[PDB]
């Protein structure tokens, strides 16, 4: 009949007249099961929200010429808009991320198409204001060159960029990846002309901090 | 079980089987047969 | 680090795979499947044998067919391999050898000793070789009693193919039998059972064949 | 007697007949007509992206291998894999992804593909694509005929881009390779016939 | 220009036709940060769903008698019924639970009454029927008796078991903790009727699996 | 005061018990569903959910003109999701001889691990269905059918149940 | 097979099954009513010292756990071991002997 | 019969004006130590 | 041993109490173990307690008539 | 089979086989056939 | 008995216990089962 | 192809041949003469005069009516 305190994760419990645990005869705490009934890790639940996810295709045609926007995404915001992403359930409570990120493009061009998309990065702070940046000079930026012939995949790793320690995850904090035209494509007849582009993006460093009720916003650093 | 030591106790072993070839037909002739018997002595004692 | 995996080399083990090299068919059964991140590939047998191995699932038999015979006259009756059964499990392969058994039962309402004889070759030797059936094999069965007798494989022929139905080669054989001692409706069932069987080369699956 | 096996095709003995299962099956595939859900299946320029090409149930009564493979065991263990095939020009460029709830009917909303395995993958001089899936259970073990083993879907990322000189659609084949550790478990009869 | 393979957690990309990868310069992927704007261990979020909660609170008054039920918990349906709580976002996913169970169980009396509510824990087969039961029997089951005086807290840890090897998470499939009258209170005047009882409860062992759509059930075992 | 101990869970459950006793005239494949034992020394298994262990059964044939009967054991009920009954040759069949009887004993064969005595509920709940029919064609063959466990497993412990006068 | 034990709540199997025998059970406490001879009983101050609270016989058929336990075997030795349990408040104090 | 158990009073409960006037009470049958059962044998019960 | 009253009729089915089935036209040599709560069984008395060596029970099964039996002991 | 060992493997074995005298006749004098029979004890402990 | 010697004597024995598969089934063909039989010579001599 | 020679003296005379069929209603001593066989694989043994070993005989009883028969060689 003493204290007996008890606490996990955030949680705790500080209780006065305890009294001494029970169990079921011959308890066997081991949380694996083997046999094993599910082929899978068991470190896929938590690992689970670093699955890459598709994000925000566009359709880049002839008639648009070179400077002009082919997609937009918003970074930090992108991986979970809906509900439906896999980052999104556990990203509901936790106010920040300090998370790096991985993003592939992904293009395909029947060949016998000339052209190209430029894949850049830009931080929020940067994303501002476009009206100051000179076009001929983007590729300053973290960034991939994607030829139209020959190239199939474009592979970026941008590390965490931005000026607060933390940034808001319901936020665009992060900026984002912006595809851009560097040179109008070429179509001979008779060919497709919208040539699908797809950003198909991913995420690696997992981080969640400063707990939140779950629908509400909160402001952190500024 | 996660620990089963591995022996013949994966088959439950079972009863041992045999095959009978006369079903049970007395020999009269035959000394060898006709020598064994049952005894109806007390513990069949000579 | 812990979560992302990267290239460009291992790709085939990430499961991109062409299908136009696919070296031997046996070639493609050393192949590693695919794994992502988290899978867990690991054999767990819950049961010490293994109902999969070729040896023990056809250990269990099965029913083919049902007649009473109340005629002491030699009865024919052809054995065709399984259908409607986990006997036809057996129908993936053509090429066939290996000795079986066979389970019959005998079932007399009046007391009737009934005779077993099998014949690979059928009732056509070129001669008729069915005249009496005692010489080939003949194992006597008692009234209301089964035996587990299994047949030697006997042929001209290395090789059955279970899907013909042929009767020189094809069969697995054809079974003969007689009732003796002045009865009638003596009803048997029989079974057959293969005993380590071999099976060689496969074929594809077999369509279900509603109109027969 | 001494068995003689060289007169066959092989060698030696098949000891398992696991290593029937092993070999690929094509998808519910007994149509001639190429579309659309019959796992024979047209992939098409004429939808945009994410749009289904191909959404059904696949039974283990479906696949023709293991059809009746299905109806001689009741229970079964053991990872898929099963692969898509797109056969088109060296030309011909796009990327399409496999969605796949296990356990699921009527599935997803075409919005949400996260939270199920997929694959994105590339057409290019190489073709098929293979993807594992463990068997997912609160049992020990499973029914082989029964409840449904749940969906897959496939969706556009790119349409197909069709030159002058390749083809305007392609068609494509699912097959249903059974896995490397996969039992079969307690024989049992069934009602069909020549199967 | 070679086949390039990535896999993360569920998802997996084959790439034909790649690009090698970009970086910023002088990059620095290391995900924890020092000096650190944040006291917490960088492993709360995936820790966060095994916080305990406060579950299901009754009301044990006088006028019921023995037999009678104080109140009742549904097991493994308690911890996320709602969207409050922190293990429901990321169990809104994976459909399976091989998860263990710590309840403790929270009861203030007044000193100077008397009386005594027992705490069992009935598996769900077992919970189908509770017509089979004799009362006086009870006590078979893991449970911890508690006294009205000199008991602040009830400690009992419960493993996994149920028949199947992995339970449903949407479901009851884990039974419950239900909590009887073991005797009838008695109260001098004056004194407050009504002794609130509080089951405070909590998870350890965490585990998941299955995925499915976020909002659709799945069968899995019958 | 006995050497061998008949608390020991090994033991007692090694007498068996009689559950159900019908007559068959019908060549028809006889469906009998067996429930854990009530109103018998089986009944001290009760206190138990989750058992597994593999059972014997002890059929005993009758019959008054000469017959033979055949025994076949399956788990998983007549549904499987398709009917398996159809012939019960392939899935375990022993044949019995005419007034005659057999110790025959069924393996765990179970999508459930564990068996929950108490539930009535076909799918997991019993400790299996049985499977019957005469051949030889006969009536009033007569059968009797025991079921003795083989060391069984018992898994957590219930309160003692009451007994039902109201059924 | 090989049986899966973990799945349930104990690890090990019961080897004997005597120690259900071992858990207590409340004498005769079908009632919800406090009174009197039921085995759930209520002590009261309204009586004189040496006055019955509690008097009845105790057949093994009566306690509900031993209940079908006796219908099971025919015999048993050994020894009881039964329990009073009053529930009072820390100030409450008297002294009753069985 | 086993045999009576019989349950008096010493000394009568005495309460307080903070204390409850009567307390109910509960008598628990544990079987012993070295307690032996035999020869099993069916009873006309039912699910008992 | 205890005969049909044990204080309950405990005869409502024998078949848990050790019973031995026995085949048609056929005899079997089984065995009784001594269970008893008297240790010493008395010769002379007729008391169907404690001096008996035993009471015994039996039924007939699959629809007959006419089904003799006759009992030896040693 | 080109490689075989040769061994009892030829002959596929088979069960063993025995004659019964007596087709089970009981026998009530003899002490020696009587000491020994079937027990209705559980595990046949004394 | 207070002093009694633990050994195999406390479960009294038993004759031993097989299980027949055919129940007496003669066998012609099979030459193994037919070279074994019964003699009804005296003494089953050559 | 075979392990056993089926073409070895001992063998072949092994399997056996069935000679002679009759009912017998009559308690009265029954003639019955054994000749060597004609008309079976028996029939192999007709190359040969001179024969001398011990020989076996399976004589099969059926009885509708429950009969023991007995089995004497001179």
């Amino acid at each position: 009949d003493r204290v007996a305190a008890s606490t996990t994760t955030n949680a705790g419990n500080l209780v006065q007249a305890s009294v001494a645990p029970t169990m079921p005869v011959k308890p066997d705490f081991k949380n694996t099961d083997d046999f094993l009934s599910m082929s899978y890790r068991s470190t896929t639940a938590p690992t689970n929200p670093t699955k890459m996810v598709h994000l925000a295709h566009g359709t880049w045609t002839t008639n648009q010429h070179r400077q002009a926007l082919v997609a937009s995404i918003t970074l930090l915001q992108a991986f979970w808009p809906n509900q439906d992403f896999p980052a999104w359930g556990q990203s509901r409570y936790f106010a920040a991320v300090r998370c790096g990120f991985h993003i592939q493009v992904q293009l395909n061009v029947n060949i016998g198409s000339a052209g190209c998309l430029i894949a850049a990065y830009m931080p929020k702070t940067a994303h501002d204001h476009m009206n100051t940046y000179t076009f001929g000079s983007y590729t300053n930026l973290p960034h991939v060159l994607m030829n139209a012939a020959t190239t199939s995949q474009a592979d970026l790793y941008i590390p965490y960029v931005f000026n607060h320690n933390y940034a808001r995850t319901d936020s665009d904090d992060l900026g984002g990846i912006y595809i851009w035209v560097w040179s109008a494509l070429t179509v001979p007849s008779g060919s497709p002309t919208t040539v699908d582009v797809t950003i198909f993006g991913s995420l690696l460093d997992l981080d969640f901090q400063c707990p939140r009720p779950p629908g509400a916003d909160t402001v952190i650093y500024t | 079980t996660v620990r089963k030591t591995k022996t013949s106790k994966f088959k439950w072993v079972r009863n041992k089987i045999d095959i009978a070839e006369g079903p049970g037909a007395m020999n009269i002739a035959n000394v060898l047969s006709t020598t064994g018997g049952q005894t109806i002595a007390l513990v069949g004692e000579r | 680090n812990v979560e992302a995996a990267q290239g460009e080399e291992l790709a085939t083990e990430v499961g991109l795979r062409a299908t136009e090299n696919d070296g031997s068919l046996s070639e493609q059964l050393n192949m590693s499947q695919p794994m992502f991140l988290n899978f867990k590939k690991h054999k767990v047998n819950i049961y010490a044998a293994t109902h999969t191995k070729v040896d023990h699932i056809f250990g269990r038999a099965w029913a083919v067919g049902v007649f009473n015979t109340e005629t002491a006259a030699i009865q024919k009756f052809d054995l065709h391999f399984p259908t409607s059964t986990h006997g036809a499990l057996s129908r993936f392969f053509c090429h066939w050898t290996g000795e079986l058994n066979i389970h019959i039962l005998n079932v007399s309402t009046t007391n009737a000793f009934l005779k077993v004889a099998h014949t690979w070759f059928g009732t056509d030797s070129g001669i008729a070789r069915t005249a009496t059936l005692e010489s080939n094999g003949t194992m006597i069965i008692p009234p209301n009693e089964q035996m587990t007798l299994c047949v030697p494989y006997y042929s001209e022929v290395p090789l059955r193919c279970v899907k013909g139905s042929d009767r020189n080669s094809a069969g697995l054989g054809s079974l003969f039998t007689q009732a003796v001692g002045r009865t009638i409706s003596n009803r048997v069932q029989i079974f057959v059972s293969f005993r380590c069987p071999n099976f060689f080369f496969p074929l594809p699956a077999p369509r279900e064949a509603t109109s027969a | 007697a001494f068995y003689d096996p060289r007169t066959a095709g092989a060698a030696v003995r098949c000891k398992d007949l696991m290593e029937i299962a092993r070999m690929p099956s094509v998808f519910l595939g007994e149509s001639t007509e190429p579309d659309g859900r019959r796992g024979y299946f047209t992939w098409s320029h004429t939808i945009s992206p994410v749009n289904w090409v191909f959404d059904d149930h696949i039974y283990l009564e479906n696949m023709p291998n293991l059809r009746l493979f299905s109806s001689c065991y009741n229970y079964w263990r053991g990872s898929f894999v099963i692969k898509l095939t797109v056969y088109a020009s060296t030309f011909n460029k796009g990327r399409l992804r496999m969605a796949f709830f296990p356990n699921r009917e009527g599935a997803y909303t075409q919005d949400d593909a996260q939270n199920a395995i997929f694959v994105v993958c590339d057409i290019g001089l190489n073709n098929t694509f293979e993807m594992t899936i463990p068997y997912t259970w609160g049992n020990w073990m499973r029914p082989t005929r029964g409840n449904s083993l749940g969906h897959l879907r496939i969706d556009v990322l790119n349409r197909l881009t069709y030159n002058s000189s390749s083809p305007n659609a392609v068609n494509c084949i699912l097959q249903i390779k059974m896995g490397d550790d996969a039992m079969f478990m307690v024989p049992t009869t069934s009602n069909l016939v020549m199967q």
